[PDB]
């Protein structure tokens, strides 16, 4: 018994109906079929068990149903802390097994939002070991298409940056990035003037923060 | 009221083992069967296996039955599972959970994480982020943690023990060419706080031990 989820991810504004569908190859009694609900780095959450059933404080514009081999998920109502990673789940009563869906992503579509940038230098308790980490971060934006890039000296970095960026917020569906540049103590000293450049959908132009080693 | 918190997880030699625990409270143990699912990094749930505590038997998926073992010691409401000859495609995080009704699982776990890996384990070390803004600048000001050089996966961080939890972000962690973990971590504030808040970063690496408090301060 082999479950299909469909689709891998999808992207609804809030206030929009979205569905899931888990296809369960062979027979599946409408008891043994449920539903989960995983928000990022969480453990999954019973949403609906057997097919239609709500869970006890899961709010109501959750619903099942299923129509033959096909199981459906239905959120009437798309609100911003509903995104997650939803999986089916189907219990075997001949061999006791248990087998989940590969899961669904629900992300939430919003207006564009431009992010805060902030620049940080690296601190003295870290030159003292003998590396430099630049840290720029963005905050709060949407969508999460962004571009960072590092100048020093006005000239520009490639292959000394790694960034990282947030899943979206649960109260307002932004993102975050954050954008390391790491030097060693030498070259750090060597040059003057750091900066970040970050150009974004919500950006007109391209904002820049930088700061000069020493003030 | 009804809870099953786990702890176990860490770092592991490939061929080696790890055993984890699933503390319950809340029931009568002896009445729900327990079962662990696990998730590799960015993929879906797996089911592993169980056990049925008024008896002490286990069911497996055909995948693990040979290799992993489940247990249960009633006197102290705990499950376990044994885990044997691991491997590097072994590295997840590992749930609990107990079955209630028509077989849903209705209480999870937190999850532990497993590597497999034969590197050695690495605490962090903790920087400041010193904040943006000066105490008399007017917005908000953002301010945070560097940690850098640790291994393996997590590290769990806190702003000022946990009381502090609006406009915190904690990023992912990025693997760094020497193979080692780094991460940061952000809280925005006023500005006007600068001077009187305490803002402190708490940083625990478990794999190594290691439970740092970093103060941030101004300039």
């Amino acid at each position: 018994i082999q479950m299909t989820q469909s689709p891998s991810s999808l992207s609804a504004s809030v206030g929009d109906r979205v569905t899931i569908t888990c296809r369960a190859s062979s027979s599946v009694s409408s008891s043994y079929l449920h539903w989960y609900q995983q928000k990022p780095g969480k453990a999954p959450k019973l949403l609906i068990y057997s097919t239609s059933n709500l869970a006890s404080g899961v709010p109501s514009r959750f619903s099942g149903s299923r129509s033959g081999t096909d199981f459906t998920l239905t959120i009437s109502s798309l609100q911003p802390e509903d995104f997650a990673t939803y999986y089916c789940q189907q219990y075997s009563r001949r061999t006791s097994y248990r087998t989940f869906g590969q899961g669904t992503k629900v992300e939430i579509k919003r207006t564009v939002a431009a992010p805060s940038v902030f620049i940080f230098p690296p601190s003295d308790s870290q030159l003292k070991s003998g590396t430099a980490s630049v840290v720029c971060l963005l905050n709060n934006f949407y969508p999460r298409e962004a571009k960072v890039q590092w100048k020093v000296d006005n000239a520009l970095q490639s292959g000394n940056s790694q960034e990282s960026v947030t899943e979206q917020d649960s109260k307002d569906s932004t993102y975050s990035l954050s954008s390391t540049l790491t030097l060693s103590k030498a070259d750090y000293e060597k040059h003057k003037v750091y900066a970040c450049e970050v150009t974004h959908q919500g950006l007109s132009s391209p904002v820049t923060k930088s700061f000069n080693r020493g003030e | 009221e009804v809870q099953l918190v786990e702890s176990g997880g860490g770092l592991v030699q490939p061929g080696g083992s790890l055993r984890l625990s699933c503390a319950a409270s809340g029931y009568t143990f002896t009445e729900n069967t327990v079962h662990w699912v696990r998730q590799a990094p960015g993929k879906g749930l797996e089911w592993i296996g169980g056990i049925n505590p008024y008896y002490g038997g286990s069911i497996f998926s055909p995948k693990f039955k040979g290799r992993f073992t489940i247990s249960a010691d009633t006197s102290k409401n705990t499950a376990y599972l044994q885990m044997n000859s691991l491997r590097a495609e072994d590295t997840a995080v590992y749930y609990c959970a107990r079955r209630a009704g028509a077989y849903y699982f209705d209480y999870w776990g937190q999850g532990t994480l497993v590597t497999v890996s034969s590197a050695s384990t690495k605490g962090p070390s903790v920087f400041p982020l010193a904040p943006s803004s000066k105490s008399t600048s007017g917005g908000t000001a953002a301010l945070g943690c560097l940690v850098k050089d640790y291994f393996p996966e997590p590290v769990t961080v806190s702003w000022n023990s946990g009381a502090l939890t609006s406009g915190v972000h904690t990023f992912p962690a990025v693997l760094q060419s020497s193979g080692l973990y780094s991460l940061s971590s952000v809280v925005t504030v006023p500005s006007s706080s600068l001077g009187t808040q305490t803002y402190i970063c708490n940083v625990n690496h478990k794999p190594s031990n290691t439970k740092v408090d970093k103060k941030v301060e101004p300039k």
